[PDB]
């Protein structure tokens, strides 16, 4: 060989250092949110009973006996919130990836004639404790967890039934 | 888990005038709860009036007090205001303010039934 063979060598070998990643931030993010799905998985034990034994599904923490929502913390979730019948899981805002900062996921229920579906997503909201529609969270304020930062199995429609 | 309620304003007004009734409370979180106001008069028993929910937006009334009277929250202050128009002499009673338990500040829950805290009581007399 001669020089030139060394320095394309060094050419390569510095093309070699310096390269693209991949999108590695997404699988973070969604390893991270599992820890708020299985968050607000907890919860559900405590709602149904309510809806069945009394007609209507919970309107606040209190009525479905669970826990304040400020108290349900881990080390990425700051909150679970139950609203008519809706468990939302809000990220923390300091020590998290940063495409999952603050932002919320949902979790709600529809009833069937012979069992009782479950559902999981982007934020929904409900209207009264008997109702059995859902709608979009329409917060405006850009509080909603992405796709990409989801399970393939997570990711429901507000309008899926 | 000691939060105290104190109601003022009360006093004396000629019908058809207007009082506006505050009720102030501290201690823990104070955000958390619903304030509701109660009316006792002499010789019949105590009856609600209206209902504040803890995220604001969900406020309710007393038949016999419909179109007269309103309610505000103003969590800055830690006071929750009622306001009459419109007086009545058949409104003369003892007005109490308590508040009720809601784990959650985003709640739109109101109801007379199952109060924790309770206050003092103002007097309110028309004549
Ligand atoms: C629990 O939450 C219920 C939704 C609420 N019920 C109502 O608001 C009425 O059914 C009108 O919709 C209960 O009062 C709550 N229970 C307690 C103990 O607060
Ligand atoms: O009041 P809640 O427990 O729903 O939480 C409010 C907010 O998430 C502050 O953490």
């Amino acid at each position: 060989f001669t020089l030139i063979e060394l320095m394309i060598v060094i050419a390569i070998v510095g093309i070699l250092a310096a390269v693209a990643l991949p999108a590695y931030q997404d699988y973070t993010a969604r390893a991270q949110v599992s820890e708020a799905i299985l968050l607000a998985e907890g919860q559900k034990s405590a709602v149904t009973e309510y809806y069945l034994n009394h007609g209507e599904w919970p309107g606040d923490n209190s009525s479905a006996g669970v826990a304040t929502s400020a108290d349900i913390k881990g080390k990425y979730v700051q909150s679970v919130t139950v609203a008519n019948g809706v468990i939302t899981a809000q990220m923390a805002s300091s020590n998290v990836n940063n495409e999952i900062k603050s932002k919320k996921l949902s979790l709600w229920a529809k009833r069937q004639n012979g069992s009782v579906k479950w559902f999981c997503g982007q934020p929904v909201t409900r209207t009264t404790a008997t109702a059995t529609d859902v709608a979009a969270a329409n917060g405006k304020t850009d509080d909603k967890i992405n796709t990409k930062h989801l399970p393939s199995t997570c990711r429901d429609d507000s309008s899926a039934s | 888990a000691q939060l105290q309620l104190v109601e003022s304003g009360g006093g004396l007004v000629q019908p058809g005038g207007s009082l506006r009734l505050s009720c102030a409370s501290s201690g823990f979180r104070s955000d958390y709860y619903a304030i509701v106001w109660f009316r006792q008069a002499p010789g019949k028993e105590r009856e609600g009036v209206s209902c504040i929910s803890t995220s604001g937006k969900t406020t309710i009334y007393a038949d016999s007090v419909k179109g007269r009277f309103t309610i505000s929250r103003d969590n800055a202050k830690n006071t929750v205001y009622l306001q009459m128009n419109s007086l009545k002499p058949e409104d003369t009673a003892v007005y109490y303010c308590a508040a009720d338990f809601r784990g959650s500040r985003l709640s739109d829950v109101c109801s007379y039934s199952s109060m924790d805290y309770w206050g003092k009581g103002t007097l309110a007399t028309v004549s």
